[PDB]
């Protein structure tokens, strides 16, 4: 390679041939958002005038409609995103983010031309769960730790607008990810296969 | 390089997007068995490891640790201590962030950036502009982020979860932006080896609870002695023969 | 069934050097056997090692292929132990694109030196009982809140600061949560959710494995000890928030200013006992890989007193230092050879054959009959030790594919005609001499 | 109890060897004799570096080519 | 009654040159026979006596002097005593000749770095600075709005003050997240800010917060100091090449760039010499012409010998000390050529060789003595007698080497010093270069 | 005294090429000696560069190590001066790691071409004797010379100058009207009261000054490189310049030279030890040396017929017949005794070291037995340790001492020739 | 109204995801090195897309 | 070169030997402004 030294592309390749194989649940809410519905208590707590103790976000899918019931801090988020009745929004049922995906496409008549690309109803239950069985090998972790990619930092939009290159990863990383990846392991969480390097020439 | 960032930013924010609706459906083929979609090359998001799934997903967030604005170490073990019984236990393999003393060089010499100077009235607007920053788009993308980050971050006060901000502003480096320094308080004990024999005294008399007078002969001194007691908040008084009856 | 990332590999059985307290190599212990004038001298570096006083001391082990160098250079590094640095370089590592090789060569040394340094902090450990943020109708943004943490035993409420509260809240705090506050550093950590207040609850904010509520006082010391290299002391200190440059290796040939500083500011921190210096051992395996250019490095890096103890191992004999003509013992300029003491190794006999592949057995949990032993250790005299080293694995499991509980004379003859011996196919080599390319 | 001095008041206690309280100030805080100021990189800068007025009318290819960039 | 005291501190490690001390001259300048840490040398160490006179009289420019001679015979140790001689003040760069061949900029110009970083200057900086509690922070406005001055209220326990400041201390302010109760310090020459963190006087405002609290500053908010700088001519190159100074964006991003060097312009040191011949001239600075040392120099380049013809006749340059240990060696990028001290017959009339002698077994004895009490050991007669009488078969490197090894085996079985069995067993651990090149040369076909 | 950066070294004695008005050399003067052919030859050289009329021109000047022929070419680059510009560099620095080899020469050949333009600027200079402000706004000025004063209605750009910059009663300043760039240069010592001080300027307060300002026509080419161009030409960030730029900035000053409102100057470049060049080097200047924005360069040498870099091939200096033919050659000559010693006098002034006559006799003698430059090396030496003996002037003895403390090439060889077998590879 | 058929090689779709903004590299000749688990990854959806009949 | 291949530097001056010739009318206005007055709606 002309980014890197001889021995350094040995060292990525014997990472490259050792897999993890790690199991884990994906849980969401998804669907056309039906109602935003605020929900007072008729006593309010001393000195204010009104409270809120959860918002009802009215959620539709080809399967149903549900109305889910959420903490109040929910509403912050939804004027964050520039939510409408008739978007289709998810919420990602193990950490709590909500998203805008677009309006649904059943309103896709409602102007001649509108600036979006509209979005055809989720199918399925409003709330979906599956495990997944992931892979990654050592060396997927040693680039992804090496190299970050979520943008919220001037170093990583740089590191990103600027070409990426091939960097000499040091012993430091590949003990750490040894260090962590045991730590799984002892756990039983994450699978390991030792695999197979094949040099031909 | 400024349509670019903006380019950028949005691509991240269609990264989610993408996302979601690839990894929870599958209608076969769209007029059955036929015709691509728009997006449908970017396969970015394919890797399990890409920043939307890892983000989707709960527990690859901790085997990607290694975050671009923080300082960790690596892992290690620790040690945890009740101050009752002296009783303590061992918490294994967990992230450490660097100790907060490291950052300890500097440059020698600061210059200012070179300016040229230019004898015309056009001229001297656009070095002037440039000293500004060249529009307030591109200011606020490197100072904030992006556009939409700055417009948020002049009301982010007014929300109770706000996000990081993304600009420069999303750094804080542990002196600050500027080199120049104060010297640390505990410059005091390790000056004077009669300062330093005094603190291991004050440390074994307080854990015994016995009650202490210090004197000295220099009220010079004695103001040496209570900014150290002051830093170490001791409790302290004094009473040179400056103090009134 | 579990398998760890660490695993049965060619050195994995050695433990230690096997020494008494004397300093004198038992026959066999800690996995090292035989090999006794090269084992006492590393038992002598090793003390030399922990006694730390000097500076840029050094030591080559010589001898044949396939003789224990690394071996002894192993049983060194576990005899150390995991609390002072040990940094292991193949030779051809420094041959950098991104760095010229006297850089590359001053980061081994400066990876091999450990600054340790004792974090102690106050932290709170609770269970979160309630919190109230309270923020302005438009204002300048001068927020304000209380929260209240609990234990098995105890609690109490926290009137909260500014940049408390953006800290709390960037995290997604709430009732139930346990967290984990250090004083010192202002940051928050989350351990998981209690059992109980969990129940007045919606649809889904959070899915994980419940915690128990934490017991004793809800205030509590931690200690850690980081073991942090001159290296990367000097990493961090090349660019602001250079932290990830730990991990990408990509800061190269950094200003010798900043090398100048940090040798001053770690010298302060001992002499204020602020943090420890411990000086450790840089293993330049294969050596002979250096250039003229890099030998000529170390002659006048190894004469610090920032130097690591610096180990390097070769097997060659007169032979021309790369790089240039010159022919000289090992491969190195007699311009540093004359300032390192050499260990010298020795072949093995029987008996110490015997006994290196009887304990890699061990390691490898197979059982062999005293028969199939008798001809593992003439194949390991009539060929190279790590050929026979090679077939035991293979034996094992040509037995375990015929269902037998023990490795027979048989199992191991199958094995010799299944994998070649180097001297075989070099002889089958000559019936082909028209067929294989570029003789 | 018997107390060193410390790395820094050696030197200051060595430059008093080469008025007893003058010499006490030292071995019992060397901030008695100097404070440690506060310390900053050296701050310069040069001359602007002068561009001509004709060179800034008629000398980029940004400006007198303009017409021909446009195609 | 009790007496107390305490002492843990672990010392400066010991190393291969921590003996020598200084050049050992009298004030004629002969040499003494054994004085400061050195022995033997005398023809040498005169001549080192008239290079420390050299660099002290500042006179000269680009003078140099190549230490030649066998392995072993001090070359090194002699320019380590010249180093120790001059003491602090004048700057002494060592380099290796190794060194020149950087992936980041040419070899001919990492010398200039070297050359540059040699030259030594002082300055009497008289910076001006405010500091104190914010007590107030109030910008104001002008039209198409923006703003354009700024209110700072200060306080410190001598005073307070309603400072008048440029925007760009605001936008200075804004990034250090500064607020009304902060104790802050500004440079008022260059604009920069450290907050240090809210005052005292607000310590227990909250149960819980981020922050470390410090004291109210003492004397005046505004006040100006005469802070002395030591510098290299480099340090003034290098900064102004990739400024990290002043507030903008565009110093605050470059400061987090990868810090990549680059082929310095010499239109920027024709600028910098302009700068500091003005402040030598206003009183303000003083020189300090140091030395640069190029140990190993034989393994510089032909393209690095020919560059220095150009550099040690320029009238800006340092003094240069060489070292080499090489006969009649081929000169390495030329393949063809052979000459002296692996260095072109072109260079060596440029340079005031001195020459190493060898060593007595008489001397080697003197060393091991010195090195004996260096390394904080005792050796008895016999034993150190069996270190010369080893030293006159193998190497002075190598006597010195069995020291500490011995010490070990000596405590190791439990005796207070060296005897001359533990120094006869080590010798039977560590070979040499000579005895291994023997057994090395009989098993030859076997590695 | 003090000292500046500038001090004694290998060249500081040389302060031009001492020549009459017939381009002949007097023996010694302008603090150089002997060289009669290749002074004279310099000197038409000089007169070549100075005339400027003829383009792309060269002069080889070789002989023996020691010879003079750096000496000729710093002399020469001092009775040049300013006003024209001259550039050395040696042959080595060429090899960049960060920019093409050919291109570090177009840089060499580009630095050495100067264009020269005159403008005009409306200046007022004078002491500030009082400013006046208001809350838009409106102010009031007055400015005082030594000859004349005025008041002056200020405008809103002005005000906000004066005001940014803390423009106090009794400054004396310099205002840009073009820029409104203010320059303050002390105070008035009438007002030095309650530093730097300063009389007033005379004449007028407000003067059309005229400015003469020279660019090289290579750093033309590096301010349109970049969005701030003149940033690269201190930080070296210039690098592989596109050709195309070029194509249109040598076309451009070439129609300004002949509507008149520039001038072009031809200068020096002066690539020292030319032999490190490679034959790829080589085939650059046989073609960058014909074309109109090329310098007069002086090119040195001391290799005899020698095996030209990256080739087997042998030619006379070390440079291919190919660019020999483009050059003329100009050969110094190895020094007289006569000579030697007049060097040695002028090298003990520049020194300042006084010393016996008979150690000017016996230090010749050692310069003709080491080829001059040891002998030089001696003189400050011996100074230093007539110095140690508290001597008023440098004695033979001094000289035999330091002779035997450091060694010339010829002693040090003879010596490495006993002790052969203990230095490391032959 | 209607669909259409575009032809793009294999080259492109690997440049394309080889970081953030990777098209402008396929006129700016300014990229190389490309990751093999791209190239791979490319390979399985390229050749998945050819059985479920969409290429 | 030391930024781009050999044959890239062929194929930059290969490219530099052809040339568009493109004809335009030059249209110059300047002098004094005397008003400005700007004229969806
Ligand atoms: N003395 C020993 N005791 C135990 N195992 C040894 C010993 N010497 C060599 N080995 C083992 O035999 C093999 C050869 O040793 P190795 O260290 O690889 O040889 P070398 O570095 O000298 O070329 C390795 O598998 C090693 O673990
Ligand atoms: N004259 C001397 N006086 C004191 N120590 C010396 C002397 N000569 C050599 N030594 C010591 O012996 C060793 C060899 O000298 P060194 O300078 O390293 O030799 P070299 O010039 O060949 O590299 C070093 O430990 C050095 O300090
Ligand atoms: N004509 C001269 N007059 C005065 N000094 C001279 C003269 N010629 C040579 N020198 C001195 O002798 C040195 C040797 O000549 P130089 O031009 O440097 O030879 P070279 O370039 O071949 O090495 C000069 O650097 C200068 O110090």
């Amino acid at each position: 390679s002309t980014e890197i030294k001889k021995t350094e592309v040995l060292m990525e390749n014997f990472r490259r041939a050792i897999g993890l194989r790690i199991k884990e649940t994906k849980e969401v809410y998804e669907g056309e958002v039906t109602e935003l519905t605020p929900c007072e208590t008729e006593n309010p707590m001393g000195g204010y005038g009104k409270t809120i103790s959860h918002v009802i976000i009215g959620l539709k899918t080809a399967k149903g409609t549900k109305q889910l019931k959420l903490d109040p801090s929910i509403f912050e988020s939804l004027q964050k995103e520039r939510v409408e009745a008739g978007d289709v929004i998810y919420i990602e049922a193990n950490s709590g983010a909500v998203k805008r995906q677009g309006r649904c496409d059943t309103y896709a008549t409602e102007f001649d031309l509108e600036a979006e690309e509209y979005v055809p109803l989720p199918k399925g239950d409003v709330h979906k769960k599956k495990e997944i069985i992931q892979d990654v090998t050592l060396h997927d972790l040693d680039v992804a730790n090496a190299r970050p990619q979520g943008g919220q930092d001037i170093l990583s939009m740089m590191g990103q607008l600027m070409k990426p290159k091939k960097t000499e990863i040091t012993d430091k990383l590949r003990g750490e990810i040894n260090k962590v990846v045991n730590k799984y392991i002892d756990q039983g969480i994450a699978e390991l296969v030792p695999g197979v390097l094949f040099v031909d020439e | 390089l400024l349509a670019r960032w903006l380019a950028l930013f949005l691509s991240l924010k269609a990264s989610y997007r993408l996302h979601q609706l690839r990894s929870w459906g599958a209608p076969e083929g769209e007029s059955h068995q036929r015709y691509l979609r728009n997006k449908d090359f970017l396969l970015g998001v394919n890797f399990p490891l890409s920043f939307p799934n890892l983000c989707s997903c709960p527990l690859l967030k901790s085997l990607v640790f290694s975050s671009h604005c923080k300082a960790v170490s690596g892992y290690s073990d620790q040690v945890v201590h009740q101050r009752r019984s002296a009783t303590s236990s061992l918490r294994r393999c967990l992230l450490t962030e660097l100790p907060s003393f490291l950052c300890v060089a500097s440059p020698r010499v600061t210059a200012v950036p070179l300016d040229s100077y230019c004898n015309d009235r056009s001229a001297e607007y656009e070095r002037r502009v440039l000293k500004e920053g060249g529009s307030l788009a591109a200011k606020q993308c490197l100072l904030n982020g992006a556009p939409e980050l700055a417009a948020d971050w002049l009301n982010r006060r007014s929300q109770f979860f706000p996000e990081p901000a993304g600009g420069l502003w999303s750094i804080r480096p542990q002196n600050g932006w500027s080199f120049i320094r104060i010297p640390g308080k505990e410059s005091l004990i390790t000056d004077s080896g009669k300062l330093y024999a005094l603190d291991v005294l004050l440390t074994r008399l307080k854990s015994q609870g016995h009650r202490v007078l210090i004197y000295s002969q220099m009220t010079r001194m004695i103001d040496l002695l209570e900014e150290y007691m002051v830093y170490r908040k001791h409790t302290y008084m004094r009473l040179d023969g400056s103090s009134k009856i | 069934d579990v398998t760890r990332i660490e695993r049965i590999g060619a050195h994995s059985h050695i433990r230690g050097l096997g020494l008494d307290d004397a300093l004198e190599p038992r026959q066999a212990s800690q996995g090292m056997v035989g090999q006794l004038a090269a084992r006492r001298a590393a038992g002598v570096v090793l003390e030399m090692i922990r006694e730390g006083k000097i500076a840029g001391r050094a030591v080559l082990i010589a001898g044949q292929p396939g003789t224990g160098k690394t071996a002894i250079a192993m049983g060194m590094a576990q005899a150390l132990g995991p609390d002072t640095p040990f940094t292991a370089i193949a030779g051809s590592e420094i041959f950098s694109l991104e760095m010229s090789k006297t850089e590359a060569l001053t980061q081994a040394f400066r990876r091999s030196i450990g600054v340790r340094i004792k974090e102690e902090t106050e932290i709170i450990e609770g269970e979160v009982v309630e919190i109230q943020i309270d923020r302005p109708a438009t204002g300048t943004g001068s927020k304000v809140g209380k929260l209240t943490l609990k234990t098995t035993e105890m609690e109490t409420i926290y009137d909260l600061g500014t940049k408390m509260i953006e800290s709390l809240t960037k995290d997604k705090v709430q009732a139930g949560d346990v967290i984990t506050i250090d004083k010192a550093t202002g940051k928050i950590s989350k351990l998981g959710r209690s059992f109980t207040r969990a129940r007045d609850y919606d649809a889904m904010g959070s899915q994980t494995k419940f915690v128990q509520c934490p017991d004793g006082e809800l205030q509590k010391r931690k200690e850690v000890v980081h073991t942090v290299s001159l290296h990367e002391i000097d990493v961090i200190n090349s660019r602001t928030q250079g932290f990830l440059a730990l991990f990408s290796g990509d800061t190269g040939e950094i200003k010798s200013e900043v090398r100048e500083q940090i040798n001053a500011k770690v010298a302060e921190w001992r002499e204020e006992g602020k943090a420890e210096i411990i000086p450790g051992v840089l293993f330049i395996d294969e050596v002979h890989m250096l250039d003229i250019e890099s030998f000529s490095f170390l002659n006048r890096a190894l004469e610090s007193d920032m130097a690591p103890v610096l180990i390097m191992a070769t097997n060659r004999g007169i032979t021309r230092i790369r790089g240039t003509s010159y022919q000289s013992p090992h491969g190195i300029p007699i311009d540093l050879l004359d300032r390192l003491l050499i260990v010298s190794t020795t072949p093995y006999s029987e008996k110490d054959t015997k006994q290196i592949l009887r304990i890699r057995c061990e390691e490898e949990d197979v059982e062999m009959s005293e028969d199939a032993y008798t001809v593992l250790t003439r194949i390991g005299l009539e060929t190279s030790l790590r050929y026979a080293i090679q077939l035991i694995t293979a034996a094992s499991l040509v037995c375990r594919k015929r269902k037998g509980t023990e490795v027979q004379v048989d199992d191991i003859k199958r094995v010799y005609s299944l994998f070649l011996d180097e001297s075989r196919s070099t002889q089958y080599m000559k019936e082909y001499q028209d067929a294989f390319l570029f003789n | 109890m018997y107390c060193q001095l410390t790395s820094r008041q050696k030197l200051l206690y060595q430059a008093l060897k080469n008025l007893v309280m003058q010499f006490r100030k030292v071995c019992n805080h060397p901030e008695l004799f100097e404070r440690q100021e506060t310390w900053s990189p050296f701050h310069i800068s040069l001359k602007p570096y002068h561009i001509s007025k004709f060179i800034y009318r008629h000398g980029q290819i940004r400006v007198f080519n303009h017409s021909r960039d446009r195609w | 009654k009790i007496e107390e005291v305490k002492s843990t501190t672990k010392t400066q490690r010991i190393a291969s040159h921590s003996h020598v001390k200084g050049l050992g001259l009298d004030e004629s300048g002969l040499a003494k026979q054994a004085a400061s840490g050195l022995v033997g040398q005398e023809n040498a160490r005169e001549a080192c006596g008239v290079i420390v006179e050299l660099i002290k009289s500042k006179k000269m420019a680009g003078r140099a002097v190549l230490l030649a001679g066998p392995p072993g015979t001090g070359k090194t140790a002699l320019a380590l005593a010249i180093a120790q001689e001059l003491g602090s003040k004048v700057p002494f760069c060592p380099m290796v000749g190794s060194e020149v061949y950087s992936t980041e900029i040419k070899k001919t110009e990492v010398l200039m770095e070297n050359f540059r970083r040699a030259i030594g200057l002082r300055i009497k900086e008289t910076k001006e600075v405010y500091e104190g509690e914010v007590t107030e922070l109030t910008p104001c406005e002008t039209e198409n709005k923006t703003i354009s001055h700024v209110i700072i209220g200060l306080k410190t326990a001598k005073g307070t003050k309603q400072l008048k400041l440029d925007p760009s201390i605001f936008e200075s302010l804004q990034k250090e997240r500064v607020e009304a109760g902060d104790v802050i310090y500004i440079e008022a020459n260059s604009g920069a800010v450290k907050r240090q963190g809210r005052c005292d006087t607000y310590a227990t405002e909250f149960d819980l917060e981020a922050e470390e609290y410090v004291p109210l500053p003492k004397g005046d908010v505004h006040k100006k100091k005469e802070i002395i700088q030591d510098v290299t001519l480099h340090d003034l190159d290098v900064a102004n090449a990739r400024p990290q100074g002043g507030q903008d964006i565009l110093s605050m991003m470059g400061q987090l760039m990868k810090p990549k060097k680059t082929e310095i312009t010499d239109k920027l040191r024709g600028e910098i010499n302009k700068v500091v011949n003005k402040y030598i001239d206003q009183g303000i600075a003083e020189l300090v012409p140091g030395v640069l040392f190029v140990d190993e120099v034989h393994m510089l380049d032909i393209e690095c010998f020919t560059y220095l013809h150009r550099a040690l006749e320029s009238s800006i340059a340092p003094i240069v000390i060489f070292a080499s240990n090489r006969g009649n060696c081929v000169i390495r990028g030329t393949e063809d050529i052979t000459s002296p001290h692996g260095i072109p017959l072109d260079l060596l009339d440029r340079v005031m060789i001195i020459r190493t002698m060898l060593y007595t077994p008489q001397e080697m004895k003197q060393i091991i003595k010195i090195r004996a009490q260096t390394e904080g050991i005792n050796i008895s007669e016999e034993a150190l007698n069996h270190l010369g009488e080893i030293g006159t078969k193998t190497t002075l490197r190598y006597s010195v080497q069995l020291l500490t090894p011995a010490n070990l085996l000596a405590k190791i079985n439990g005796k207070d010093s060296i005897e001359k069995e533990h120094v006869e067993e080590i010798s039977e651990l560590f070979y040499d270069a000579k005895s291994s090149a023997k057994i090395l040369a009989d098993q030859q076909d076997k590695y």
